[PDB]
């Protein structure tokens, strides 16, 4: 155990598996809904125009 | 909540002793001799004051509803 | 006519069942009714 | 064209309380504009001024009635006899007119060689304020008024608490994408804003 | 090619992503919120 090499492969071990973490964080500034509405009307009024 | 004003077993008047209790304890007595002190020899009285949680100072953190 | 204040400023204002429910000043969307002015009488038992 | 009464300036009273209730409407500008109320003089003999109209000021914010009622507001009024006086709202006094007052008014006005304001424009005036006071706001109106009065607001608890909030989520948002400057900013106005007791 | 939103999903209450997370003692009593409340559940409707 006192072998520096068993040390190091423990200790590199135990931090590598710590670190986890995926999801980002982000600050919303309006409704997440309004691109979806806003497209649907812009694809109303082109659809119209074709018809 | 709050100090009851009288014993449910016998009416004695214990809720002018509530501050006096307190003081007592900040002193440095013993609970049994502070209830001792304040006069309070039936253990039904005694009941009342040793085992009141005062939950009113719990409800007065939250800010007033009307000003 | 009818009383009301603000669930978060505690200011009072009146309404005439045509502005939305919304508080005045700090834009609060909760808002209490205040207390009637009926007699109000307890039998102290 | 006839002369207004007593009365008549009496039906068009705007009190300091109606003026902190009306202050805030978009069409209190023009509402205000041209009335006569009764103003403290402080150098005292209260006088009547002409509204030549109004200003906001930033920066000079006011108790108009308690400590929180904060006011930005401010009336560009003007005696006869003197010049024009910038004044905030709360000067006013919500006590009616009185004789002496207005007859001295009056005697300042045919002194400069002025006229007193016309009955259908008092009628105009008095339309005026009561549509303006049973008005019924707008939810963008409303908004806009809230936001006014939030950047007068120099501090309030819950409003304190949703912005420590909102850089607790700019915070973690700069922590997640790596960003160690803006972070010690947000740190530090976090401590700034803190040390609450 | 950017961020779409997929969808709302729920927090449970005093959990890493919850608002009441950092708030300390005094702010939650200004929130109206219980100090001895613990969490581990969700609000729907
Ligand atoms: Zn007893
Ligand atoms: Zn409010």
């Amino acid at each position: 155990f006192q072998s520096t090499t068993h040390q190091k492969l423990a200790k590199a071990l135990s931090a590598k598996q710590k670190k986890e973490s995926y999801a980002r964080s982000v600050v919303t500034k309006e409704d997440p809904e309004e691109r979806q509405r806003r497209l649907e009307s812009q694809e109303n009024e082109r659809y119209r125009l074709e018809r | 909540m709050i100090i009851p004003v009288r014993c449910f077993s016998c009416g004695k008047v214990v809720g002018d002793k509530w501050d006096a209790y307190l003081r007592l304890l900040e002193e440095g007595k013993q609970e049994g001799d502070a209830l001792d002190e304040l006069k309070l020899k039936r253990y039904c009285c005694r009941r009342m004051v040793l085992t009141h949680v005062d939950l009113i100072e719990k409800f007065l953190r939250y800010n007033p509803l009307e000003k | 006519g009818v009383k009301y204040t603000c669930g978060a400023c505690a200011h009072n204002f009146s309404l005439n069942k045509s502005d939305p429910v919304r508080c005045k000043e700090c834009g609060h969307r909760v808002i209490y009714k205040a207390r009637t002015k009926r007699m109000i009488q307890f039998d102290a038992r | 064209s006839k002369p207004a009464t007593l009365s008549d300036i009496n039906k068009i009273i705007f009190g300091r309380t109606a003026m902190s209730k009306y202050w805030y409407y978009p069409e209190f500008d023009d509402v205000v504009k041209g009335m006569y109320l009764r103003l403290n003089t402080g150098s005292s003999p209260y006088k009547v001024v002409e509204v030549l109209g109004s200003q906001r000021i930033k920066g000079s914010a006011y108790g108009l009635n308690s400590k929180e009622n904060n006011c930005d507001m401010y009336l560009k009024v003007a005696f006869p006899n003197q010049k024009e006086m910038v004044r905030p709202l709360f000067v006013f006094s919500d006590s009616s007119i009185t004789h002496p007052e207005f007859d001295l008014f009056l005697r300042e006005l045919d002194a400069e060689g002025l006229s007193v304001m016309d009955l259908r424009d008092v009628d105009y005036k008095y339309h005026q304020l009561k549509e303006m006071s049973s008005r019924s706001l707008s939810n963008d109106e409303v908004n806009s008024i809230v936001k006014m009065k939030q950047s007068l607001s120099s501090n309030t608890g819950f409003n304190t608490v949703l912005k420590k909030a909102q850089l607790q989520e700019e915070l973690e948002e700069a922590r997640d994408a790596h960003d160690h400057e803006r972070v010690a900013r947000i740190e530090a106005e976090l401590k700034s804003i803190g040390a609450e007791s | 090619g950017n961020k779409v939103h997929i969808g709302k999903v729920p927090i449970m209450l005093r959990s890493k992503f919850c608002s009441l997370r950092t708030l300390d003692e005094v702010d939650l009593y200004k929130m109206k919120e219980c100090p001895y409340d613990m969490g581990g559940y969700f609000v729907i409707n």
